[PDB]
DNA sequence: CACACCGGAAGTCCTAATTAGGCCAT
DNA sequence: GATGGCCTAATTAGGACTTCCGGTGT
């Protein structure tokens, strides 16, 4: 019929083929980290955010009041322990 | 009603002589070579209309299909890939986040 | 045609209490979701907090972030920042 | 030094799921 | 205030590739 299947419904469970993961963790994580923003913008609340990817990286928002949270030395010392607590 | 795929337009691409001297076979199990790459990719970039394409970048969709299992890549062959098996593959509630122990809501004030 | 349907709005601070307010709502309901759907579809870590204009701070934050909220520490490093002068 | 390959990341394209603004009710 | 919901119209993604490339191997 079409060009493509167009967008696909998926099952609300942790996905095991690690592309079809790898991927929609980037799509989805370029979302919500829109979302952080229109909100924090459209509203002018503070807003915090933070995804760590599997592989390490960790991408974040966070409106001015909040910056520290991640930027401050007692933060960023918190969010390294969490990250790295055991499984 | 295109929907047309890479793997699958080198089939049709792989069963055409007219490009025989940029893509061309090898063994009989499915095996095959891009001779004239840059080429092979001009006519993709045609194909769903991306006229910047290239090997550079064709390479890389294939590079995939490794992993998602259509194409495995033979060690030193320059420009020879594989269709995997062969010739088979021819066929011719919102609120759930409130109820999940990891939300929290409160005020400001109560944090003493 | 009854109702308009979705809205197209300026992505600028919206100067409507009543409208602001209520966006704050549904787009932290959104949002909310968001965080929790990409943690469970990809197992990832994620940690959402949200501060209404009202004063109530919402948060999201999985098993290994949790320390980031409910920690003495972190729940007095969100005070200090949400309470800084605008 | 060149050139294929390797892969990570993040961005089109087309569509078909999902949100989210006006408004009224809770 | 903060949400629930309807009626529709905006935005998101899923899949299947594309775009940038900085590392390797040969």
């Amino acid at each position: 019929g079409k060009k493509t299947r167009g967008r696909v419904k998926i099952k609300m469970e942790f996905i095991d083929n690690k592309l079809r993961r790898y991927t929609t963790f980037s799509k989805r994580k370029t979302g919500i980290m829109k979302k952080a923003y229109e909100l924090s913008t459209l509203t002018g609340t503070q807003v915090l955010l933070l995804v760590a990817s599997e592989t390490g990286h960790v991408y974040t928002f966070a409106t001015r009041k909040l910056q520290p949270m991640i930027t401050s030395e007692t933060g960023k010392a918190l969010i390294q322990t969490c990250l790295n607590s055991p499984d | 009603d295109s929907a047309i795929t890479l793997w699958q337009f080198l089939l049709q691409l792989l069963q055409k002589p007219q490009n025989k001297h940029m893509i061309c076979w090898t063994s009989n199990d499915g095996q095959f070579k891009l001779l004239q790459a840059e080429e092979v990719a001009r006519l993709w970039g045609i194909r769903k209309n991306k006229p910047n394409m290239n090997y550079d970048k064709l390479s890389r969709a294939l590079r995939y299909y490794y992993v998602k299992n259509i194409i495995k890549k033979v060690n030193g062959q320059k420009f020879v890939y594989k269709f995997v098996s062969y010739p088979e593959i021819l066929n011719m509630s919102r609120n759930d986040y409130i109820h999940s122990g990891l939300y929290s809501s409160f005020t400001l004030n109560s944090l003493n």
